[PDB]
This record gives C-alpha cells, structure tokens and sequence, in this order.
RNA sequence: GCUCAACGGAUAAAAGGUACUCCGGGGAUAACAGGCUGAUACCGCCCAAGAGUUCAUAUCGACGGCGGUGUUUGGCACCUCGAUGUCGGCUCAUCACAUCCUGGGGCUGAAGUAGGUCCCAAGGGUAUGGCUGUUCGCCAUUUAAAGUGGUACGCGAGCUG
RNA sequence: CUUUAAUGUUUGAUGUUCUAACGUUGACCCGUAAUCCGGGUUGCGGACAGUGUCUGGUGGGUAGUUUGACUGGGGCGGUC
RNA sequence: AAUUCCUUGUCGGGUAAGUUCCGACCUGCACGAAUGGCGUAAUGAUGGCCAGGCUGUCUCCACCCGAGACUCAGUGAAAUUGAACUCGCUGUGAAGAUGCAGUGUACCCGCGGCAAGACGGAAAGACCCCGUGAACCUUUACUAUAGCUUGACACUGAACA
RNA sequence: GCUCGCCGGAAGACCAAGGGUUCCUGUCCAACGUUAAUCGGGGCAGGGUGAGUCGACCCCUAAGGCGAGGCCGAAAGGCGUAGUCGAUGGGAAACAGGUUAAUAUUCCUGUACUUGGUGUUACUGCGAAGGGGGGACGGAGAAGGCUAUGUUGGCCGGGCGACGGUUGUCCCGGUUUAAGCGUGUAGGCUGGUUUUCCAGGCAAAUCCGGAAAAUCAAGGCUGAGGCGUGAUGACGAGGCACUACGGUGCUGAAGCAACAAAUGCCCUGCUUCCAGGAAAAGCCUCUAAGCAUCAGGUAACAUCAAAUCGUACCCCAAACCGACACAGGUGGUCAGGUAGAGAAUACCAAGGCGCUUGAGAGAACUCGGGUGAAGGAACUAGGCAAAAUGGUGCCGUAACUUCGGGAGAAGGCACGCUGAUAUGUAGGUGAGGUCCCUCGCGGAUGGAGCUGAAAUCAGUCGAAGAUACCAGCUGGCUGCAACUGUUUAUUAAAAACACAGCACUGUGCAAACACGAAAGUGGACGUAUACGGUGUGACGCCUGCCCGGUGCCGGAAGGUUAAU
RNA sequence: AGGACCGAACCGACUAAUGUUGAAAAAUUAGCGGAUGACUUGUGGCUGGGGGUGAAAGGCCAAUCAAACCGGGAGAUAGCU
RNA sequence: GAGGGCGCUUACCACUUUGUGAUUCAUGACUGGGGUGAAGUCGUAACAAGGUAACCGUAGGGGAACCUGCGGUUGGAUCA
RNA sequence: GCGGAUUUAGCUCAGUUGGGAGAGCGCCAGACUGAAGAUCUGGAGGUCCUGUGUUCGAUCCACAGAAUUCGCACC
C-alpha cells in the first residue's frame, strides 16, 4: 500500500476497517452512453457454472474498440470500475466527442492525449508499437492485431517491450514470455492505475460478493451426490482427485490455432 | 404449505388451456373421448 | 484341460454392519427374561484332619461330600419376533429372613467386662450433605433406628432420558 | 558377383517448409439506418483441426450383484 | 484429549465432606505444523453448575373465584371387532388358569373409584432371517459405460537437405 | 329503553385472484343455522350495479413467446436477424355538490379537455424512417414553509342548566368558503445577447459536441400554498307543516382571529454514499428528399366522434382456501384519538354488530398459585414452575489494551402533592403600535396572545408515592467459530462452519467448462494480479523438517515388447 | 459511520406447558429477537423423470416420495401361510 | 417575654464493603539457571600452524565443541 | 487347543544338500604407544534344548517331550 494517496483502512472502532477508503471516484448520472449485464446464468438448461445466486451484475463500461487515435483530447475526471477495479477516466476529444479510457495513476491536468503512426510517443489512445520506443509499461495490446485490448484493466501486469527481438515480435510478460506477437499490435501505456483496490483485502465479506452473486465456497466437502469422496463420520481419508479432468499439476491442452508459446518454463 | 385447490384464468395456458389441449396430440385423443364419442359435453369456457 | 481343489460342478463372475428398513405368511425364526429346573451359584451343613494358647467339635477349615425355593453364569423351551419393552433411584407397601439389630432364655474359648453364632421369630427406621451412571465403594455429624435376597435383577394405561 | 563407391534406372520417407487445402468465433470492404446472416478482398496460422478404431491405465462421476450351506443365531476355526 | 493399561494413580493443602471450590515432585500403548499451531474481540436464537438473590424445591400442601367431567336439557359419529352368564396367588403343563377345582361363596346397578387383567391399542415389531431377492451411497479390493489422454492407420502433397 | 361490550394495525374503504349477482328489502324452513330460530352470502318475489374521462387497446419494451431466408434436421425437432406479441414501464386524464332501496370519478348539474376529423377568419413556409437535448429510476436524509387535523374562545343560536350548587366571567352548538384563472414566494437550476468557424454528429442541419471574434452586466425556466377571484353561490341555529312515519313541503341563522403537531404536500429541489438504479416515447427542436402562385402547423371560436367492457355483494381476509361460522396463511388502499421512545399494553368514536350452550351445583381427578410458621434450594434430568430487579442523575466502579471496547459495569436511591423566588421564572414566539423603502408574496422598530422546564428555601401523610400496565441479576469461568447470524424447517439449534488471504495450480489465448444434436450464451463486452482447483480458519507471528513407503507427475539417457 | 449495540406487523423454527383420542402431517399465551438488509416479500412466463437450484440437501420438491400421485407393460416375479 | 432542657431537620462521622488489588509467610503435586568437578561415563574446538587455526555484533545447522563464508584494526611462523 | 517361531559364540545374529560351524562386534596375542582404544595381521569364542528315527552323516528333517513365545478361538 506504500504510494500516494494510499488512503488507509480506520482505527479498530467498527467490524469494517477495510475496504477501500477512497474519496473523489464516485460520481452520478450514470451519463448518457451505458449499458448492463444479464439474469442469471440461463445457459438452455442443466447449468455447469456452480453456486451462482446471480442477482445485480450489474452496469458496465461499454467502450471498447477506442481506435480514435490522431484526434487530440482533454481530462474531465477519473472513476471506478468494480468489475476490474480500474481508474477508468473522461476524455473529451476536441473533434466533439466525450469516451471512457484505461488511464494510469494520476493521467490528469487536463494533460495533452495525443497517438497514431509517427504522429506522437505521449499518452496515446492506442498506439501501434511499430512506430515507438522501447518501455516497461505498455498496456492495451490488441490481443490478435485487429480484436482489441487483451488487457481492459491498469491492474499491474507490466507486458514489456522489448527492442529487436525476432523481426517485431515483441512483449515480455507474466506467465509465458515468448507470446511473440507483431509490433503491428497496439499499447497505449500503462499497467498501473489502480494499485490500492488490489493490493489489500477489500473484505470478509464486503458488497462486491454478497449483494449480486455467491463466489465458490465448496465442492469437495459435504455430500458425496457431486465429487469423487468421502462416506462420512467427518473421515474423508482417501485418493480424490478432480475427476476426470486432474488439479495439482498436468497440463490440459495439445492442439489449436495460434498456440505461440515456444518454450514456457512453468515454474 | 398454502394448500390448494382454487381457481385462475392465467395458469391454464400451459396445462389446462382448452385449446392447447387441441394443439398437442396427448390433449386431442382424450377430448374427443370425453365428448365428440361419449355422449357428453364440457361447457366450462369463460 | 483348469486352485472348473463351492469334486453331482443350476454360473466365467462383482464386495456389506438388518447402527435407513422391510413383501405376502411373522417363534415352522436364537436378546437377558416370564422358570419345566437348573451341572458351575444361594440355601441346609457331613466325619474328619487340622491349629485355635499350651485340649478338634466355639472361632475356623486338608487333599476329602451329598443334595435342593431358581437371582448369578450355563444343558436353555415354548402359545409367546402384528408388546413377551431393558434399566434399576424410588414411588404404592409388602415379603417373612442368608441377624440387623432393639433382646429373653438355653450355652461359654463369660468370673464380670466382652466376645462367640444360633434357635422361637420378622413392630418400628431404612433418613445424610460436598461424589459420579454408581450395584459396588465413602465422607463430616450421626441414633429409639443407621439390615437385606428378587419376586420377569420392584416402575410406560405413572416419571424426562 | 559381394562387403560397396560413382551415376543411371526402379522408388520411398523423416526433417526443412511455402501455402489455390482449411479454419476464418481477426480485420478492411460490403448487402444493411441490422445482434443472425449474404459475399469479396486482406491478415493470420497451417496439412494443424477432426473424430472412427485397436493398444495403455485412470477412478468409484450413471448402471449393477447382494451368490452357497454347515448356523446349541451369525464374525472367526473345521468340513461336500 | 474420546491415549490417562495397572489400582477409586498422586502431596495432602482447603473443605460440615475433595470421586475438586483446583491447591502444578506426572505411571506421556496408537500427540501436533493448513484433517496446524502459542493465544484472544466485544456479542450468547447460553451449553454446564456453583453463589448470595426472592423462596415452600424435598418432607408438609390439610383452606380457595374457579375450567369442568360425572351431573340437567339440544345432539351422538369412529383408529373395528372373541359370543359373558368373564373366580381375589389358586393348582397342572402341546411348560402362563377370567373356563383341567383343593378351597372361600362375591344379589341387580352406578361406567362414579377405575389400581396388574382385550398384554392392548396409534401399525407389516425396530431388533430380522428360509430370502436364486426393490436398487441405497462408496474404496490404491471388482470394475464398467460415458469421459481423460498421447502415439497410429484412416484422411490432406513433395519438392529439397 | 337502559347498563356495559368485541374486532382497536376493525371482519373500517372501493375494487382488482373470475368466484361471479345468494346486498336494501318483500318473505320464510328444508335442499339447513348440532339450543332458540325472527338470523347465516341461508333462498325465495322484484329488480339491479348508469365510467368520453376509472383503466389493458395504442405509439410502445428490459425479461421471455413465436419468426422470414437459414445452419442443421431419421420421422421428432432445436437455435435464431428483420419483425411482432408485450406492463407489473410510461404519456393525455374528475371534483364541489346533490341522489336514488340501491349502485355512484358515472346519475346529474355545473366547471370546462383530451385525441383526432370538418367550418369560417387570422398568424405563419414545411417536413422524417435519420441527428441532439435528456425522456431516467436506488434509500436513508437535510433545511424551511402550507396547515391535514385539533383545542380555544371574540362572535353567533341556546340560556343558566332535574339531586347539592348555580342567572357576566359560565358552558354548550357549526367554525365550511368549490373550481380554473391568477404568477412565482421558500430553496433551486442558470451571468446576458449577436456573430464566425471545425481533426465532429449513419447523407444533412437556423439543433446538439468543440472552438473563434464583437458588445452589454441586474438577463431566463417555476414551486407548496399564503393571498384572492367567484358568492344578493351556497350550506345551515331555528320557525309554520304535510305524511307513505321513510321523509320532503314551506320558511331560515350565524359565518373570526390564533395556537400546536403529520403519516402528507413542495423536494426527477438539495445532500450524503456505492452493490454502481432497463429502452422506445409523450417533452422540445434540427434538417435529407419532395411539395414549393400548391401544401403543412398553431390560434380564435363553433362542433363532431368520442369503439365490444366491466362497474352487484368480499379481505393484512367464513360463498378463495383450509373443506367441523376453524388456534393454516396472508395483501395493494383514507391513517380514527390524548397523556407513550413505541404497530411496547388493559380504556375508546363509528362499521360490522356482542358472533344461537348455559341452568345450576361446589368430593379426590392438578390446564394452577400464594401468602407460609421452621431452615434457605437440605429437589432432581431441567433455581424447572412463582419472580424481582428493569429511569433521567449520583453522595461515585473490579480484573483487563485488539487504548473502540470489557462500563444501562458494579451500587440503593430524594421521587406522591402544593407554596415562595414568579397573581409564573428562564427559554420558543412577535400581535399591534411606530418608522423606512424598491413601491409589493419588501425591511426596520417593537412585547401582544400563547407555552413552560429546572431547582432553591420551606412543608409531612404512610403499609405503602418510578403508588398502574412497557421493561436486565455483578458475576467468576470452559474450548477463542474471532466477522451480526437463522444455517442443513425433520434428531443436534451449533459444540455444523459460508468467511478471506495464498504457495501452487487449468488456459498465451476460438481463453478452462459444453447443459443442447447445430449455437458460442456464461467467464465477456473479458488475460494467465480478470476467471476456475481441491481446500483455507480473526489477527499477527509461525510452519521445524524427515523421503524409508505411497502419492503428484514430469522426463529420456535405455531394457521389458502393442495398433504401426 | 456500521452484515450498529437495544428497536414493528415483512423472520422463523430452541425446550416445554393446554400440540398427540389433532383447532393442527402443524400450529401455540400472558413470553422473545436479526433493528435494515450472509434479510423474505407475494400476479406470471425457462428447468416437465429416474429430475435440477447448490449456505450443499439424503431434508427437499403435495403435504409420509432413495422416485411418486401415472396408468399403458402385466391379473409381473411368485422356492407365498 | 429568652433559652436551656428537647423534638424535630441533616450532616461531620464509628460500624459496614461494592470491591478487589498492594505485600509478608510456608503447601512450592511437568522441573532448569550460574557450580564445587571423590576417581563419574559420550566428546574434546581454541591460549605455536592446540599440528586441512579462526577471537569481533551475530544470522544458522542442530552431539556445539558453533562448526562455517565475508569486513578488519596484526596480542597467529615466514622469503609464504 | 490349533498353527507357527525358538532354546546356534559376551553382544546383535547369520547358517542348514543332511559330512565345514559363521560373520559386524568383544576379548587376546603379535606390536605401534610408557599405556590403551582405533586401524591392523594371527589365534580363539558353541548346553547347536532334550529324546527318537530316517540316514553316509541331523544344528537342520519327522516324530514325541520340556520350556519360552506369537496370532486367532473365548463374546
């Protein structure tokens, strides 16, 4: 929790230290250009998605895409997201247009948002990787170079440009480092925003998991009507894998389409 | 618990509804049956 | 031709505490008890060695013994597996006795004191707090009293577990 | 006539690939003020996918049996 | 702690009395690292006795307005069946006398006492097995079908090293 | 008559589950009210419930029906785009009276309105399938008004009120002021108005997004109601009457100021917090085309159409259901009343209507409890049953740091009821009267007419005054789920544990899972810090070690010896 | 501020007591909370067989369903009094 | 007619205790600290290279006898 | 009771066709030490439980017996 501001939990005076403390993100109308997620999970019919309680999803950020490059922009704000828990900010695009964009830490001033081929290397929309410098911090990546944004969130995975490597086939990232994907793809940079929400426990419960839904809980303990175990008198005892499909180490797949890899250490 | 019997016009459509009963083949035997072979009628219709 | 060695082999073969309990008959079925009567036990003692102080015959008991009220345990047996439902706190009071004194003899290892068990026989008390399921085992103060076989090991048309 | 070469003459096959297979649940273009859907350029990877048998075990995730009888009632120890 | 093998295991300190009001020399078979461990926040849809609270909580409830039911008027159905005029240990065992008779000789009715008596109802006993047997869950025993999962023919070519 | 009940979050209200016409009454006893029976929606003779506005049509939509062409399909069938269903989303939109047994936004009788034709005068250039404003939400709230509705009495109708008293200081009766027109006030939103242009807005734009100059500040969009307007409009004290004894026939008063408070109005105001509250549309304008000496719409007034229904009895609950006017369940609707922290409780005013078993008796039959001489739980599986103590405040209180908290800890205690300070204090209030001003929902001075603690110095009657109902025992411990609990209604009521971090783990992404035969819908409008294994046991430390065996798998040096 | 501490009909399910020969396959009385939401609350339309939703039950789910209340298989099997 | 005698009113104030802490004695109901070292028994690293040293904060294996690797300021033989 | 191990060097224990008696360890010698252990090289250390029989030959096996000892029978 060691930046600033780092807003800290209260003094031991009530149940509720933790969560977040954060003043300054909340904000209403909901503004023009929204939407919701639906129902609960309704898949047509015997539903393999466990535990449910699908109630209030609720309302999410609709832009994506954000391909609006070269046209220059302004900063009204910075928000929340509860889905991702992301310092998604209001940017005004001086052709005559309002957006909600991914943006870093403290990206305000009302700052000089500017991107596109050749054209700028600042806060930049979507920039193609082509056109630019080496860096840490990179962001977007679209996921295959036309999709969009493999990442939707500022939530600390440092993808990583890396200079020459394999004629453009950059990113040193988390869990598979030779991903090797064009620089053809686009950043917009980067990876922390929003720190704070998820570097500490927001709660035991707290509303992100009671209000709309129920997480996991179970599966292996009580009623033997489901998993591969375990009689009773509170004994269990046995070999009980996760049948058939196995848990604490494997590997799962052989074939499909793109599948660039190369070499994944594991561990 | 809230035990049982009474009476709806909206619930019927589904199960009790007249001519649903005409639509499914299940339905349309045991109508015939009950009143265009055997002698009698029906007439509950509101 | 074979651990087809369940050899007259209905099959090549896949296991369970009736601690879900049942289908038509429910002791033609094996809980303890209701008791036919019990060998192992209580109840009556035999003749005798013995060691009681230093005499057997009171106390007490060697290898030795004859027999019955059914509570041990057990040869278990029925009309009783469509109530044959179990404790053992009393409770309803009752039983006459393997003494339990309160006692009056007959006897003395009794001179009295005190110990010794035993016929004639079952009047009242069967109560105590800190203890645990306590029969059993106590623990302070105890009295006119401070005992005891089960009888289906006193109790569901009378007690909660 | 062979251990065997050089090359002709029969002929195959792993790598190494490029790419009118293909998949398009990636984009431009397009019918189309259109979530299915029509279709052409492109951009991708790649003979991949797919499943149908044979081999391999993996576990009590549907279904199944309750398999002798001998029983001073069963568990054991002994037999036709 | 659901280890405490023996034996009510302990020192006895306290207590009308330690089968503990706890008042720290152990007799530790088959104890504990996520089926974990040294400990604890205020809260009791508080599990367990031991105080001083008020006391009838025993033994002692012998006096009540009173519900009513017996009782007087309306009205009188079944969970379903052994005929009564059914002897209060009775004895005697196709092992149980309210019907094999040794006795005592109990007038007819309250359905008002209604205490052991259709062993009874509420009903295929729960204990429970002849069971050629309903399927009822699991386990490094049997497995099996769907599934997991790679490699191999199927199918989709060779040009070159 | 005369004395009191029950429902007291009424079976108060009209009307929605389609049950359906079984209310007033006129008449009665099987086809039944386990007494009577006169009453029960009993059940029979009349008739009835008067809706242009009530609401579901619409234009319409978030869930979810059906659906072209289809991708597929054994015959079955499934999943769908354009469409089209569709309210419980939303738009237009009934009151003062009077009027019948009833039945009543309806009936009337007046105000005068909503959608859309036509008519005569007037103003005036329009349009649409597309654009823009937002059309639009979640509760606890906060700040100030309006009085719903009450108690007073000036004043107005009675007059001095049967026992003891009463004849100006008392004691009773209405306390009403209709509408739509009319302007605007509480807080609120928002400085004004011409012009010139784009890296903008399905093709366009006098509209909306961004940008560029000119020239002035006091501009613009309403909101309860106060206040009025109407009104020689009514309602009504009370008189003379007729009568079918229900009632209407004539006639007719009185008519002001305050004081305290909502449930409710203003307030899609205004704040405060996040689980992050659904689109078309009414609201209001932009233009595409095409009409363009034609047509369109917005205005005054005259009219027309105002599209099958239902509207009867009935509900926080007897013709639903339960099926014995049932100790089941269980509502959206006027919010009746003082003193109450209050939907904590015995009293009320109605509306239904005291609900068809009570005469009497007074053994023992425990559906109960009490005050007990002695002792104080000397009872046992349940101090089980009967309680009791249960404020504001103090003469002042112990182990204990997660310095919140353990602390209404703990304790016993003045409390009834007047005086005096004060013919009411203090504290809320602001009538007049007098002034000033901008000229009108304007301010300043001023003390009316009401309300009302908290304590002081005095008083003393007891068995008793928190004289009554609401309502708690300090502990001290045994195991620390550490998150309130209502959790497996059905053995335990937790002594189950759902938390929640995390090392490792599933997938470099047509990502894991595949319910469905074909979806690609969850996860996704989303990346291996999203989402799933198998769990985690506050919090913070702490997870030694130990690989023989068996897991977990992962590999390739090389043997067991299959498709190939 | 808070799944506060102490609050109402909208919640259930602690042991009795008049619940068992029923007012009731369930509900109770003078008693008593969770005091705003690990609440429940009601018009309908997706889950229609060996079910399908998980505070995760062997309880459900017609009220007593380890699979019935189906009637078609079938007046089955039948070591059966 | 004034008190004092009293007969009222309530303290100061002795009892009492809600409380529980202070400390002072023995009853020390799983035993660990600093040593005399009546022959203790397993070790045995360092006071010369205590004969392949390691003193100085100390983290750490766990008979520690602290092994054992840094950073010195030479009370550790030299020509390393 | 049946079945089984077992009475084989101080110490732990190996061992058997059925004819030798073994080893880590311990003792002792040889020396290295003033001495001893280690480590060394040599020597030695036996109730083979008893009886009987098979047999060339029994430590062994089978049979009978003692005596420890282990599981199950017992409920």
């Amino acid at each position: 929790v060691k930046c600033k501001p780092t807003s800290p939990g209260r003094r031991h005076v009530v149940k509720v230290v933790n969560p977040e403390l954060h003043k300054g993100k909340p904000f209403a109308p909901l503004l023009e250009k929204n939407s919701k997620s639906g129902g609960r999970n309704n898949n047509g019919r015997i539903t393999t998605r466990h535990i449910g309680g699908g109630h209030k999803q609720a309302y999410r950020i609709v832009d994506f895409k954000r391909n609006k490059d070269g046209i220059p922009a302004v900063v009204e704000r910075l928000e929340y997201d509860p889905n991702r828990s992301a310092n998604i900010a209001l940017v005004l695009y001086k052709d005559g247009e309002r957006r909600y964009i991914l943006a870093p830490k403290g990206l305000k001033a009302g700052d000089q948002i500017q991107s596109g081929v050749d054209a700028a290397i600042k806060p930049g929309n979507t920039l193609p990787m082509r056109n630019i410098p080496v860096g840490s911090t990179v962001h977007n990546v679209e996921m295959k170079p036309g999709k969009g944004g493999q990442l939707a969130r500022s939530a600390g995975t440092y993808v990583q440009i890396v200079a020459r490597d394999g004629a453009y086939v950059t990113l040193r990232l988390r869990s598979g480092e030779m991903r090797k994907v064009e620089a053809d793809c686009r950043a917009t940079l980067g990876e922390v925003g929003n720190a704070e929400h998820m570097l500490r426990v927001l709660g035991k419960a707290g509303a992100a998991r009671w209000r709309g839904v129920r997480p996991t809980v179970r599966g292996t303990a009580m009623n033997p009507v489901d998993h591969p175990h375990g009689g009773g008198e509170g004994r269990n005892f046995g070999k009980h894998p996760v049948t058939p499909w196995g848990v604490q180490t494997k590997g799962k797949k052989t074939r499909s389409n793109k599948r660039t890899d190369k070499f994944i250490v594991r561990r | 618990m809230k035990r049982t019997f009474q009476p709806s016009v909206l619930k019927r459509n589904r199960s009790h509804g007249f001519r649903a009963r005409m639509a499914t083949k299940n339905g349309r035997q045991v109508l015939a049956r009950r009143r265009a072979k055997g002698r009698a009628r029906l007439t509950v219709s509101k």
